[PDB]
């Protein structure tokens, strides 16, 4: 009963192999062209174990013997950072983010004391709330307004990111979420709310080049 | 005041009177059934078939290393055949060698319509496998259907579960 | 896999030729397949405790050995169903039989195998990849609210050899195959986990995020935190319905589990009838609560094993979703009835009784029950987090607190929402006693409150001080009649009344007061406390001589302000948005500060 | 049907008190019913309590005296105790074993039910709604019985708990703003009371709708245990299969509990709290909870268990374990009896948790809830004023106190005091209530809304 | 002192419960006497005789509440606990008797 | 050492509750440890609590759920639970079974000690004659702590007894005007309690001298009765072999008593009170008496067996039997806590049975004993005054009574109230004592001789 935290001896090292395989999968998913060289280097000690067939069992032995970076807490934080990068680029999948911004956002996450409780994390949770809803949504004024605004939101995030706080993106989050929570039966409020954005938006054609 | 009480007693006793009459109808039917089974045992080949079955069922229920079959004296020739057949059938079904004897000294009362009783070796376990006993067993277990067949279904009963 | 019945002494069945059996294993006794457990073992004989009636069981009957101990079946279809305490779907038994009775020896699978579920793989896994316990390899789309994430069962790991393509699969198919040391395991969408075993987590975390219930009282003064444990008294007149409905309807949790332990038939009917009729707005649509709820129903005449096991069946279902990253809120309708069932079994087993007749281990069972709640870091590479809260009720015979079950419970739970019946008789709801109730999470939440709201903490401190002083003054008022009484005490008495009337009291049958957002709750209290301080200063700074301010003068001078303060509860969050409500509350602050200024 | 010839055994290993231990029994069942034939031709019944291999142990229903281990024969039926049920048995009187004792025929069955039955699936249980009026004002206008609840009558020994139960059987029925039956079971009843029930039910014409089970104090104690199971087995047949509403009255559950303790001792079980079995809780629930409404059917079962409080202590396990799993209580007092008030029911300690659903527009009358609440407060206050009077005297009372004193005296004399042969329907009970309430001016009736007062208060 | 010192028994339970009910009824009846005297006292404010009657009645009521009932309740709780303790030792002996009987039966086989 | 190969058995005879009974065992040894493997690979351990012929009864620590009868494999270690001990256990965190849970390695033993220990020869035991300065006036003044003394804190659920123990760990020094090794056994507690202490020990910067043993509420209840012995076994190594001064704190001992009661019921042992074993006292002495100094060695063990009192019942067997064994108790209550008094220590029912020798000339100050005794007299009388005043009223009191009411009120807020981080010296505590005593005239200070009053009272 070594009971390292909440895990026993076999469970502890099994979770370590899982996190390493997961990071390898996430890294190819986020950067399939291997463009983000600095980010890959930060994970080299767990990516070096990738592209080898260990049938799970041999990499598990490497963890027990101490050859792998088997510290569970270090992997938890480092894995969280990478998969949060996946959410950043995945939730805006219709748009491409510039490579320089991807690395910049990565560094801002790595420097955070406790990323899980950051405004960065919350803003992504609001983004997924808004983008998951629309995955299976019927045609209706509300859902057309939310989709039009969501494409703008994704377009802007692709350009500014999330850690670089911007009043324009923050206001669009508030308006989208306020509509999202708005009663479906009420038409006039959602009608004026959408129109308010369109006419108040600093530009003249807020959706031109954003949506088909 | 007393008139109401008197009417209560009259109606309650009238209900019992008709219920008792209905119970006599059931009793008379059972008595008629017994007479009809008496007519059956007056046969030979049909009765022998009943004995072949009755002996087998007795043997299978008792499952003892030794068994004694007791019957009416006049039915011995038919029971003898029934046991001779029941034995090789019993052994195949149960894979147990049971010595089955027929009681030639004690016999069932002659007033029984028919059937047999089966005793184990020490006469401490008996199977009530007479014809009259079987009829009472079946008539009672099936009685709910007898009630409906004779007197009609319960019009107020909507769910049979 | 069969043994034979050797003998029956009542509810206890002795088996023979049952050498291959483990203690607290499961058996199906007789031709009706009666549910029971093996307790004592000796040689190739076993002593079976049968949950249901044993009438008709014969010597020589078969007993089918089931390798798993009492366990809960976990997978798609769990949501929206009502289960027996030993995980038997009551809504399927009553609908597959057309009966009104639960059949003796009924054998209905916990999760139906005739449903073709919409299953989408994670799309990240490939054949040859490494997967560990707690990992998610695909999601089943059940309904609009809760996504049912399919996790690799704990204590399993290896290399993935097969992944089912996207499509419609039922709970009897094979979705994922994995190989560990040459041994291939075929997994469906349903996993089995022993109900008495605690599902492992990566780490147990502190509870810091408030449980945002819709009531102003039982929040502002007595906070609960996600992952925390509380107790609620259960008396006929206490008004416990308010908490049950408020918690299931408007809570910020994701999944609600309601656990009955062994209540009166008519009480279980009320819960089973009410819950399906409850709805809440979600994405602007009104959805049935049963789409994100699961319920375990046990009446007092259910098998004692089920009534005792119900409490663990519920929490096992709770942890199942906890491991998905959801926040789960479980209510045990009566843990006292559970303890009654537990004492009954101890009696049935002729165990030595302890305090007030309860088993010696009563405290250990309650302690290990509540310890399973809390915020955790989940297993699996997704690095997700979740929590289980417990709001279990206590209803000791006589209403006393001396019963070991209530005494032990209070020493375990960190929040006590003490309810009262006197308040209900006075038509004051929610019926919260205030002086008895407490919360021990006030410090744990101090970080959250400072970060997001700032003024909440000094306000709740002053609020409790004002309410307590009203109680302390009770003797002075009774012996005086508010004549020989300080004007500063009159402020305390009348303002404390204002608090009780237009803040702590909440009318849930009004459309505007169905849910009080926190920012509104702190707004209401802030203005009342700000008034209190202004009124205290108005009297104290002028109480020396010549020209002094009194409470009667304040009431006459700014009667419109006292009205505006009472009117604050009517700011309907559905029509008046967050900015509008704050704007109106800011105006009251200005109106008040100027009203007092005119007095100096 | 089984159609399997029965086996009769003469193999007896021994006899020990109420138990007979048999040997060489083939595939015995637990709870199997057997019949004994003694050397004197006497037949006796019993039930198998333990089967340890070939050693079946049977409890004899009657006494075991006269039984030997050499000649007594034991016939096995191959089945358990299943009661013949029909609609026709309504209007009959049976003993604890289910046999007629009214000189009528044996029941001609429509079906056979296991008297232990099965639990009702909670998913199909319907919350209680309409009311079943009893005819007794003290429990119709104050603590009514909802059509589906289970509310016990606690009484001390010596109080007229049996006379009230008999009155309920004669007077109870539907509100009537043909489908109502009562199943009445007396456990451990003495010969004098057994006559009381039988004769009182027959003479007053009520028997047509009553199924009466009498288990006498000197009858086999095991039969006392099945008696309430037969009563509920009948109630379930009548209620749920024949679409009608059944009121079930279980009299002297304390005598049942005593018989249950005896059965536990027969099994050599170690007694639990205060000598009672550790499973008394589930055993009472097993009986009590076989009641209520079910989805999709128009029938219902209600219960009024009646329990004698040992030493008049409500804390005793019998009323405590009962009340802990029932919905409120009627509560019969002693002071009211010594004051020669009938019925002696004390409205202040009584409660019916389902009254809120039992009464109201469409079920009784609009003002039902309001009259009940105001009368309760007025009676409680009158008692408080009466206590004051004993200290300060009559001259120290004010006009309002005198009104509460007048209410108290006339409330008990006109509203609570009824007599055993006056049947007060719910509407007359409410009208009598108003006669008491009109003692007070409108301004003192604080618990009745003004709309109710304006319609009902005058005249 | 702390208890009335009546030996634990079911007889003691009945006496203590009746004694407690009596004390509680007396408390309420004397409280009503005090309230009646207080109203007349305040209305007048044969005056000093009321001040003495109120102090004497209130002192008796306070003693019932702070001395006599607490003492009866402690006695009753003591009685209940000790009676459950006696039940346990009877349970122990009976259980061992049942086990010894089973052991004797096994020896005979 | 044990050179012979160990035997493994698959001969389990049966399982009854927590006890696994083996047969066919070669020369069974009493109180030997058995390791067993379940069919699924789970490893568990237990101890032989009975041997007879070829049979042995093994109590399994983790539990008996999942134990088979045919596939269960058991091996006999051949000795008693001797556990590895080393000095460098300080700074490590262990579970209730003695295994590491801090992601470090297993213990690299310096020796193996018998968990049961040995009684210290009373002829070589040296009476404690050193005082520890706890910094709490409620203790250092009126109930001093000696080094080697056994002083549990009697508390109740919800009271801050965990905070008091934590405070003591940081500000416990000497009165010689020193680094204590702390062994903290966290048994039967929730995560938050264990994390509270673990964090506090790090916050205090003393973790290098702290060894933790955790056995949480969700851990097996049988291991909870060896964890204290594991903690004490380490303490004995450190104190008596390495001359380290050790402070051993055992968390709510009531979880030990309840775990012990479970074992007593499981083995059907003779009960004493409240279901606890009749040998509970002897078992407690085995735990408690592992304390005190030994002549000729410079180490010591001081114990603080804090326990929760069931329902605040000071006569409950747990605090009762402990009170008979330990040198007194601190005792906190709810009457002080409910008034936001910290620490909520009630001196009246408390005592320290070494105070009379650990104070005075050469230890603290010569008036120490006199100040303490008079403060006890004044405090107790003030409580008597409240008991009287509650009934007779403040106006019924004379100047002789008001002095004790003034003392009592000022005593609690000036002498007892301090705060979690208020560290007072023993000399300041006595000076404070005098500040309260000077409320009274000399003639009333009847516990103090004039040879003391004449010197100290004038100030």
């Amino acid at each position: 009963g070594i009971k390292m935290g909440g895990l026993t001896s076999e469970q502890y090292h099994s979770q370590v192999v899982g996190k390493i395989g997961y990071i390898a999968r996430c890294m190819q998913t986020i950067d399939p062209e291997n463009n983000l060289k600095k980010i890959r280097e930060d994970y080299q000690d767990v990516l070096i174990w990738a592209e080898k067939n260990y049938r799970f069992e041999e990499i598990l032995e490497a963890s027990k013997s101490g050859k792998c970076p088997n510290d569970l807490d270090a992997l938890s934080r480092r894995s969280l950072i990478l998969q949060e990068l996946l959410r950043l680029v995945s939730s805006i999948s219709p748009f491409k983010m510039k490579l320089d911004l991807i690395e910049s956002q990565y560094e801002k996450m790595k420097q955070h004391v406790n990323l899980w409780k950051s405004d960065y994390h919350v803003k992504l949770n609001q983004l997924n709330q808004l983008t998951d809803y629309l995955k299976n949504a019927a045609p209706t004024p509300k859902n057309n307004f939310l989709r039009a605004m969501t494409s703008v939101l994704q377009m802007q995030i692709a350009q500014y990111g999330i850690t670089e706080d911007n009043e324009g993106i923050n206001q669009l989050f508030k308006l989208g979420l306020h509509l999202l929570a708005m009663a479906n039966e009420k038409i006039d409020e959602q009608y004026h709310l959408f129109k308010g954005y369109v006419k108040d938006q600093p530009e003249e054609s807020p959706f031109e080049g954003i949506l088909p | 005041q007393q008139k109401k009480i008197q009417m209560s007693n009259l109606m309650n006793q009238a209900r019992l009177k008709v219920l008792r009459a209905r119970d006599d109808l059931i009793t008379d039917l059972l008595n008629e059934a017994k007479q009809r089974l008496s007519k059956v045992v007056k046969d030979t080949t049909r009765y022998q078939v009943l004995l072949d079955g009755l002996v087998l069922q007795g043997l299978y229920q008792l499952l003892e290393p030794r068994m004694i079959v007791r019957c009416r004296k006049q039915d011995f020739p038919l029971v003898k055949a029934a046991v001779q057949k029941a034995i090789p059938m019993y052994k195949i079904a149960t894979k147990k060698d049971v010595d089955v004897q027929i009681d030639l000294e004690a016999y069932l009362p002659e007033d029984i319509a028919g059937g047999v009783e089966i005793y184990n070796g020490d006469r401490k376990i008996k199977v009530s496998n007479t014809l009259e006993s079987r009829l009472d067993l079946i008539a009672q277990q099936m009685m709910p259907e007898v009630r409906g067949a004779l007197f009609g279904a319960n019009a107020n009963r909507k769910f049979l579960d | 896999t069969f043994g034979y019945v050797h003998g029956v002494s009542g509810p206890v069945v002795t088996a023979c030729d049952m050498a291959g059996a483990a203690m607290y294993e499961l058996v199906r006794v007789g031709h009706s397949e009666l549910v029971g457990e093996i307790i004592r073992l000796e040689g190739d004989m076993a002593t079976i405790q049968v949950y249901e009636e044993t009438s008709g069981v014969s010597v020589g009957d078969p007993v089918l050995r089931t390798g798993k101990p009492l366990s809960v079946e976990l997978g798609p279809g769990i949501m929206g169903a009502i289960f027996d305490g030993i995980q038997r779907p009551l809504s399927d038994i009553s609908s597959q039989t057309q009966s009104i009775y639960i059949p003796r020896g009924v054998n209905v699978s916990a999760l139906s195998r005739d449903i073709k579920w919409e299953f989408i793989p994670s799309k990240n896994l490939r054949v040859g990849s490494h997967i560990t316990g707690g990992d998610i390899y695909g999601i089943v789309n059940e309904n609009s609210l809760i996504k049912h994430k399919i996790m690799l069962p704990p204590r399993s790991r290896g290399s993935v050899t097969y992944i089912a393509p996207p499509g419609n699969y039922d709970a009897s198919d094979v979705v994922l195959e994995l190989e560990f040391e040459g041994v291939k395991e075929k997994l469906s969408m349903v996993q089995v986990w022993p109900v008495r075993q605690v599902r492992p987590v990566t780490e147990k975390l502190p509870a810091n995020h408030p449980l945002l219930t819709g009531q102003r009282v039982l929040d502002a003064l007595f906070p609960c935190v996600q992952g925390g444990t509380t107790a609620i008294p259960g008396a006929f007149g206490c008004g416990k319905t308010v908490i049950s409905q408020s918690l299931s309807k408007y809570s910020n949790s994701d999944v609600i589990i309601y656990v009955g332990c062994g209540e009166r038939g008519n009480e279980m009917s009320e819960v089973l009838r009410d819950f399906p009729e409850l709805t809440m707005e979600v994405d602007g649509k009104v959805e049935s609560i049963m789409k994100r709820t699961a319920l375990v129903a046990n009446t007092s005449n259910m098998p004692v094993a089920a009534r005792e096991a119900s409490i663990y069946t519920g929490i096992t279902l709770s942890e199942y979703f906890r491991d998905m990253g959801y926040h789960v809120s479980m209510m045990a309708d009566s843990t006292s009835r559970w303890a009654e069932a537990l004492r009954e079994i101890s009696g049935r087993l002729a165990e030595m009784p302890a305090d007030s007749g309860y088993p010696a281990y009563l405290g250990a069972r309650l302690a290990s029950f509540y310890e399973r709640a809390g915020r955790v870091k989940c297993l699996g590479n997704p690095e997700r987090e979740g929590s289980v809260s417990i709001v279990g009720a206590v209803s000791p015979p006589g209403g006393d607190f001396s019963d070991p079950v209530t005494s032990a419970t209070l020493g375990i739970v960190q929040v006590f929402w003490g309810l009262d019946k006197k308040l209900a008789q006075r038509k004051h709801f929610p019926s919260v006693n205030w002086l008895i109730s407490y919360s021990k999470y006030m410090r744990a939440l101090d970080e959250y409150y400072d970060k997001h709201f700032t003024e909440f903490v000094p306000l709740r401190t002053k609020a409790k001080e004002i309410l307590q002083e009203e109680e302390d003054l009770a003797e002075i008022v009774q012996l005086v009649g508010k004549a020989s009484l300080a004007e500063t005490d009159k402020i305390t008495l009348e303002v404390a009344k204002l608090i009780k009337d237009d803040f702590l009291q909440q009318n849930g049958y009004t459309p505007y007061d169905r849910f009080c957002p926190f920012y509104k709750t702190v707004g209401m209290l802030s203005n009342m406390i700000s008034f209190y301080d202004m009124a205290r200063r108005a009297v104290e700074t002028t109480a020396q001589s010549d020209n002094k301010i009194t409470w009667s003068i304040i009431r006459e001078h700014m009667g419109e302000i006292l009205y505006k303060l009472s009117s604050m509860k009517f700011k309907d969050p559905v029509k008046d948005g967050e900015a509008k409500i704050k704007a109106d509350y800011a105006q009251l602050l200005e109106d008040m500060q100027n009203a007092f200024r005119s007095l100096e | 049907y089984l159609s399997q010839p029965r086996l009769t055994y003469k193999t007896v290993s021994g006899v020990n008190g109420p138990l007979v231990i048999l040997d060489h029994v083939k595939f015995p069942r637990y709870a199997e019913i057997v019949h004994l034939t003694l050397p004197d031709g006497t037949k006796r019944s019993g039930q198998v309590l333990e089967v340890s291999g070939s050693k079946a142990v049977v409890q004899v229903f009657e006494g075991t005296s006269g039984i030997d281990a050499k000649k007594t024969s034991c016939e096995f039926t191959g089945d358990i105790l299943r009661t013949p049920v029909s609609e026709d048995m309504l209007g009959r009187v049976f003993n604890g074993s289910g046999k007629p004792i009214d000189r009528g025929p044996v029941v001609l069955a429509e079906d056979f039910l296991d008297i232990m039955g099965q639990p009702i699936n909670p998913q199909c249980r319907i919350y209680p709604e309409e009311m079943i009026q009893t005819g007794i004002s003290a429990i119709d206008g104050m603590n009514s019985i909802a059509r589906g609840q289970k509310i016990p009558i606690f009484s001390a020994a010596g109080l007229p708990h049996n006379e009230i139960a008999a009155q309920i059987c004669r007077q109870a029925g539907l509100v009537k703003k043909e489908n109502f039956a009562i199943v009445f079971a007396a456990m451990g009843v003495n010969m004098e009371t057994a006559r009381f029930f039988k004769s009182d039910f027959e003479e007053n014409g009520s028997m047509d709708n009553v199924c009466l089970f009498l288990n006498l104090a000197n009858d086999p104690t095991i039969e006392r245990i099945i008696t309430p199971r037969l009563a509920l087995t009948t109630a379930e047949f009548l209620a749920y299969q024949c679409e009608k509403h059944v009121l079930v009255i279980l009299t002297d559950m304390s005598s049942y509990a005593e018989a249950l303790r005896e059965v536990s001792a027969a099994r050599e079980e170690v007694p639990g709290r205060r000598g009672f079995p550790g499973y008394m809780y589930t055993d009472l629930a097993t009986i009590y909870e076989r009641a209520g409404r079910v989805e999709g059917r128009n029938g219902s079962i209600t219960q009024i268990p009646i329990l004698t409080m040992p030493n008049d202590d409500i804390t005793h396990p019998i009323p405590d374990l009962t009340g802990y799993i029932t919905e409120g209580q009627i509560y019969v007092d002693r002071q009211l009896h010594n004051r020669q008030i009938y019925p002696p029911i004390n409205v202040l300690p009584s409660l019916s948790r389902l009254m809120k659903s039992a009464i109201g527009e469409g079920m009784t009358r609009k003002d039902h809830a309001d009259v009940s609440n105001q009368l309760y407060a007025c009676y409680a206050i009158g008692k408080d004023v009466q206590a004051m009077k004993a200290v300060v005297g009559e001259e120290a009372l004010t006009s309002d106190d005198l009104l509460y004193l007048e209410f108290l005296q006339k409330f008990e004399k006109n509203f609570i005091t009824q007599g055993p042969y006056e049947n007060r329907t719910v509407y007359e009970t409410l009208d009598i209530g108003w006669q008491l309430l009109r003692i007070f001016p409108k301004e003192m009736l604080k618990r009745i809304p003004q709309s109710t007062l304006s319609e009902f208060y005058p005249r | 002192k702390d208890r009335i010192e009546i030996f634990p028994s079911r007889m003691a339970q009945t006496i203590m419960k009746a004694r407690l009910k009596g004390a509680q009824t007396g408390r309420n009846l004397l409280k009503k006497k005090s309230d009646a005297l207080t109203l007349r006292f305040r209305q007048i404010l044969s005056f000093v005789t009321l001040d003495e009657a109120i102090k004497i009645t209130n002192r008796r009521v306070n003693a019932i509440e702070h001395v006599i009932i607490p003492r009866i309740e402690r006695t009753l709780a003591y009685i209940i606990t000790e009676l459950d303790e006696r039940e346990r030792e009877e349970f122990y002996r009976l259980k061992k008797i049942q086990e010894k009987k089973k052991i004797i039966k096994e020896k005979s086989e």
